């Protein structure tokens, strides 16, 4: 849509702080859009 | 040969200013003259001698020619 | 204009984004500009206004350029500068 | 010391905004403000008052060539108007 | 002393004034190109920057401050072990082609 | 585009690299003034000289077009010699195809200018046609036959003038096609530069950098050309060509156009027919041998002191031969010319290759 995704795709970590939150905790979800970058949560 | 396919370069940074933000003649004379003098001096020993030789051969041959065309050289 | 309207309203969705809009707006504008005001500002933009404002900031103006990576093909600044007109 | 000097000069009541959004009332927020931020300094003095000068924009270019990276990143921009300008819309 | 004219020559040649090492100035033929291709990352990247710095000085018709000139006694052939082997390999192939 | 606009070019090529575009401009200038002169020129021996005076006296601005063509030919050679000198000094000749085509270009321009000079049918026109075509008579068994065949008779005459107008008319267009091939081979490698070191790590786009530099160069070329046309149109010409051709009399102080003087001095230094012709041919064709005579481990002479000294000796020697070509065949000019002629071949065939080897030794490779 009008809003660009949090991270634009194309085709990091070195500290414990930047690593916290990286571990998965819920089932996976995949999104595809017309106007927004795709995403995969968890 | 096209930009994008010339060669491999890594870790080089280049800083530039827009031509509208800078002078076209910075220290033209203050630094230009010293540089011209330097360049002139650096080459003179390599460029000038052969031409000095030409000059000597030129003046010698011309004089020798005239002298040979008269009664008492 | 329609894209902008949608971006504005969809962004102010949830307490966090709205809280941030409050805090930052008071610092930047000195007040919270309401959606109805943004709407008025958006509604008044037309093709003429877009041409004039774009011309004012982009047209024949010197840009700042940053490149990183395999950029042998990034155009020379003079060429980039001539592309501004 | 650098950190306290910095915080001392910058963290002043007139440069801060306590903001809240959600199921709450402004009156309760304000009372909590008075209750907890009243002692917040409203004066560094007159010798400090950190004030921003305008920042000159320069048409220029910075190129960090690194053919070892797979994709190129390029960012280009002209000088924009500033927060409060109507032109931003 | 030959060696005496050598240091004299080195300075007269003047590639040191542009910050270049002797091997940065070799004429590139196929043997040389193959040798450059075989250089480890650091030697290759250093060569590239010295050549780039030299081309830049040449464009401005300038030279480096004397303290930055490549010093005769410190100039070493980083390319030699590579080029020598490339040539040896080609000679071996040429011998075989004649048999 | 990509043959011009985004053509990659070295960031450091100097003014010595401006002569290629200047040669292109000299060629266009000659073609443009040439066609306009051809609109009023007639090739019959009874009217050739007359038609040229008619151009200069009665055709509107005929005089400026004519002197621009005459002096343009001189500028063409100044640029050609500067262009070749740049190539030798910087080792540009290692681009073999480009270089050899260049040698063909030099010979074709020489042949072209020779024939044009014959067109006004003045005294120099006539004797130049006589002498130069006769170079072919040195060819054993059939030489004389070739000359009469070229002449269309037993002596230079009408048949000669008429075919020379035709040859002079078409050759420049052939030169243009050959020059385009010259550039195509060059584009395969891109340009060499003052350091003789690959410039792939620092290429800049031809436009706007060299387009503006070439324009500045073009302006300087035009200044030099117009200083000659407007202030001294006859300075580089020969008074004897203002005298109609006289088949019964060769002027006593006949001498070649200045740009042919060095070669003429070389030929004149040898008291033998075939020997002189062979030395003449070789003084030009030796350019094709330069690549095979390259001994240095480095491409350019920028970092080679000894080679530079010998290079300027060669230039000074060509200057000597040019001067000698303008002097009578008398003492001590006869001997100075013989030494200069020998020195020319000695510098190219022996001294320069030797300096190259010595320099390699001094650098320990
Ligand atoms: C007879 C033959 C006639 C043939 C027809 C003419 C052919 C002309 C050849 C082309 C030369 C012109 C050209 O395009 O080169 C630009 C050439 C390069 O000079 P530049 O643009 O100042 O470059 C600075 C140097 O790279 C940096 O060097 P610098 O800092 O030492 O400054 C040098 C500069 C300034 O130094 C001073 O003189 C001060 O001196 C000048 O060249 C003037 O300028 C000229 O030679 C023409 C300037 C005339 C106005
Ligand atoms: C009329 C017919 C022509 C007459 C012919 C007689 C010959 C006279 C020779 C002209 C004298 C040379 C002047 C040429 C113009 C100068 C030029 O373009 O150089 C610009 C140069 C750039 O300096 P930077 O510090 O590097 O950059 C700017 C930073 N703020 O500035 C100078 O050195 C001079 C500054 C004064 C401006 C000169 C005027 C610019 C030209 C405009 C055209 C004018 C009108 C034409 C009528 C001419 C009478
Ligand atoms: C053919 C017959 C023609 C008769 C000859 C006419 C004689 C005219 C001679 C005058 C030539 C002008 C010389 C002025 C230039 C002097 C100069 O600056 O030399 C030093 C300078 C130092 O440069 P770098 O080593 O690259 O280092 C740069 C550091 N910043 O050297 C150069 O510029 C070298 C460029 C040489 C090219 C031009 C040579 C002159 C041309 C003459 C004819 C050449 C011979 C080929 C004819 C074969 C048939
Ligand atoms: C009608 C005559 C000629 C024309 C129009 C012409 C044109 C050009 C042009 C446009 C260039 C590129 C610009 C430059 O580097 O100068 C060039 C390069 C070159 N030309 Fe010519 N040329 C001519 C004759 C010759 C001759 C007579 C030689 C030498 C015998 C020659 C040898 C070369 C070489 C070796 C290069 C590469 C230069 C380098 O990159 O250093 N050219 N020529
Ligand atoms: C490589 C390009 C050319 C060169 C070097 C060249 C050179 C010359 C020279 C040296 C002369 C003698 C000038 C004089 O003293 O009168 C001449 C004459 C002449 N040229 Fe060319 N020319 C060139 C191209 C052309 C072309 C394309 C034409 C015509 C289509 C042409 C037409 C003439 C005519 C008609 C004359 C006789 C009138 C005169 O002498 O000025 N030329 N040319
Ligand atoms: C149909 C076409 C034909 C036959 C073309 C032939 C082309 C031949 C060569 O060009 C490639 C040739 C022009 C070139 O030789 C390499 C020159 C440097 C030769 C220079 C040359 O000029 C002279 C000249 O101009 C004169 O004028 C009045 C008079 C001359 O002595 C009396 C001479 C002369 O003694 C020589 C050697
Ligand atoms: C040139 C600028 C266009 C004028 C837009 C003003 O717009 C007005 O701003 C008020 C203040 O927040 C709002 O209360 C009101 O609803 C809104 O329409
Ligand atoms: C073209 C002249 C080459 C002569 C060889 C140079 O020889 C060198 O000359 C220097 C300065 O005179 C001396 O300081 C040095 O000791 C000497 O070996
Ligand atoms: C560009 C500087 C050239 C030097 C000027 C002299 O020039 C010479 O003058 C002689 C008679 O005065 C002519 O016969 C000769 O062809 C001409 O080249």
């Amino acid at each position: 849509a009008a809003v660009p995704a949090t991270s634009e795709s194309p085709v990091s970590v070195l500290c414990r702080e930047s690593l916290r939150g990286q571990a998965a905790g819920r089932p996976l979800v995949a999104s595809v859009s017309l106007n927004v970058p795709a995403s995969v949560r968890y | 040969r096209q930009f994008g396919h010339l060669t491999r370069v890594r870790h080089v940074i280049t800083y530039s200013l827009s031509p509208f933000e800078q002078r076209a003649f910075p220290h033209y004379f203050s630094k230009g003259i010293p540089n011209v003098l330097r360049r002139t001096r650096a080459c003179i020993l390599r460029v000038a001698p052969p031409f000095v030789a030409f000059y000597l051969v030129y003046t010698w041959g011309t004089q020798e020619f005239e002298k040979s065309k008269r009664k008492n050289p | 204009k329609n894209l902008l309207r949608n971006a504005l309203v969809s962004h102010l969705d949830g307490t966090t984004p709205v809280c941030e809009d409050i805090g930052r707006s008071l610092l930047t504008y000195g007040r919270r500009i309401p959606l109805a005001e943004w709407e008025s500002r958006i509604a008044e933009v037309d093709a003429r206004v877009v041409r004039e404002v774009c011309s004012k900031y982009f047209y024949d103006q010197c840009p700042a350029v940053a490149g990183f990576g395999p950029i042998e093909q990034l155009p020379d600044y003079n060429r980039i500068r001539s592309g501004m007109f | 010391a650098d950190l306290t000097e910095y915080l001392s000069r910058h963290y002043k009541a007139p440069r801060m905004v306590l903001a809240a959004a959600g199921g709450l009332e402004h009156r309760q927020l304000l009372d909590l403000a008075q209750k907890h931020f009243s002692g917040l300094s409203g004066t560094y003095d007159e010798d400090a008052v950190p004030t921003l000068s305008p920042c000159r924009f320069t048409g220029s270019q910075i190129c960090h060539r690194e053919d070892g990276l797979p994709l190129a990143h390029v960012a280009i921009a002209v000088e924009g108007p500033g927060w409060a300008h109507p032109d931003n819309v | 002393w030959l060696e005496g004219i050598r240091k004299w020559y080195y300075n007269a040649a003047g590639f040191n004034k542009l910050g270049l090492m002797r091997d940065d100035t070799i004429h590139e033929n196929d043997d040389v190109k193959e040798a450059i291709r075989r250089l480890p990352e650091n030697l290759y990247d250093d060569r590239v920057f010295r050549i780039k710095r030299a081309l830049d000085l040449s464009m401005r018709q300038q030279i480096l401050p004397k303290e930055q000139w490549t010093k005769y006694e410190e100039d070493k052939s980083y390319l030699e072990p590579y080029l020598k082997e490339v040539i040896r390999e080609r000679k071996e192939r040429e011998e075989w082609a004649k048999k | 585009n990509n043959a011009f606009i985004d053509l990659p070019a070295p960031s450091n090529i100097s003014s010595w690299w401006n002569f290629g575009s200047l040669l292109g401009i000299c060629l266009i200038l000659q073609i443009l003034t040439g066609l306009f002169l051809a609109m009023h020129y007639t090739s019959d021996t009874t009217t050739a000289f007359s038609s040229v005076t008619h151009i200069c006296r009665d055709v509107n601005y005929g005089w400026i077009i004519r002197y621009m063509h005459a002096n343009g030919a001189s500028m063409f050679f100044i640029c050609l010699y500067m262009h070749v000198g740049r190539g030798l000094y910087y080792g540009s000749y290692t681009f073999l195809e480009t270089w050899n085509i260049g040698v063909i270009l030099l010979l074709t321009v020489m042949a072209t200018a020779f024939m044009g000079y014959v067109l006004p049918w003045g005294q120099m026109s006539f004797w130049g046609a006589t002498v130069i075509t006769n170079l072919l008579s040195a060819i054993p068994y059939i030489g004389t036959n070739l000359v009469e065949w070229i002449w269309g008779g037993f002596s230079v005459d009408k048949a000669t003038l008429t075919r020379f107008f035709a040859f002079h008319f078409i050759l420049p267009f052939i030169i243009m096609a050959i020059a385009m091939v010259h550039l195509l081979f060059l584009h395969e490698t891109g340009s060499n530069n003052p350091t003789g070191i690959s410039s792939d790590v620092d290429k800049i786009p031809f436009h706007p950098y060299y387009t503006i530099k070439d324009i500045l160069g073009a302006l300087l070329l035009i200044l030099a050309l117009m200083l000659l046309v407007l202030f001294a149109p006859d300075l580089l010409g020969d008074p004897d060509n203002y005298t109609p051709a006289n088949p019964l009399n060769t002027p006593p102080h006949i001498k070649p156009e200045w740009y042919f003087l060095f070669a003429y001095a070389i030929l004149r230094s040898i008291p033998n027919k075939l020997g002189g012709v062979l030395a003449l041919a070789f003084s030009i064709l030796i350019l094709a041998l330069i690549p095979l005579l390259h001994t240095s481990k480095q491409r350019s002479m920028m970092f080679r002191p000894l080679s530079q000294c010998l290079f300027w000796a060669l230039v000074a020697d060509l200057l000597t031969l040019t001067w000698i070509g303008g002097q009578p065949v008398e003492h001590p000019y006869i001997t100075i010319g013989q030494l200069a002629s020998v020195l020319y071949f000695l510098l190219i065939l022996v001294l320069m290759p030797t300096a190259g080897t010595i320099e390699n030794k001094l650098l320990k490779w």
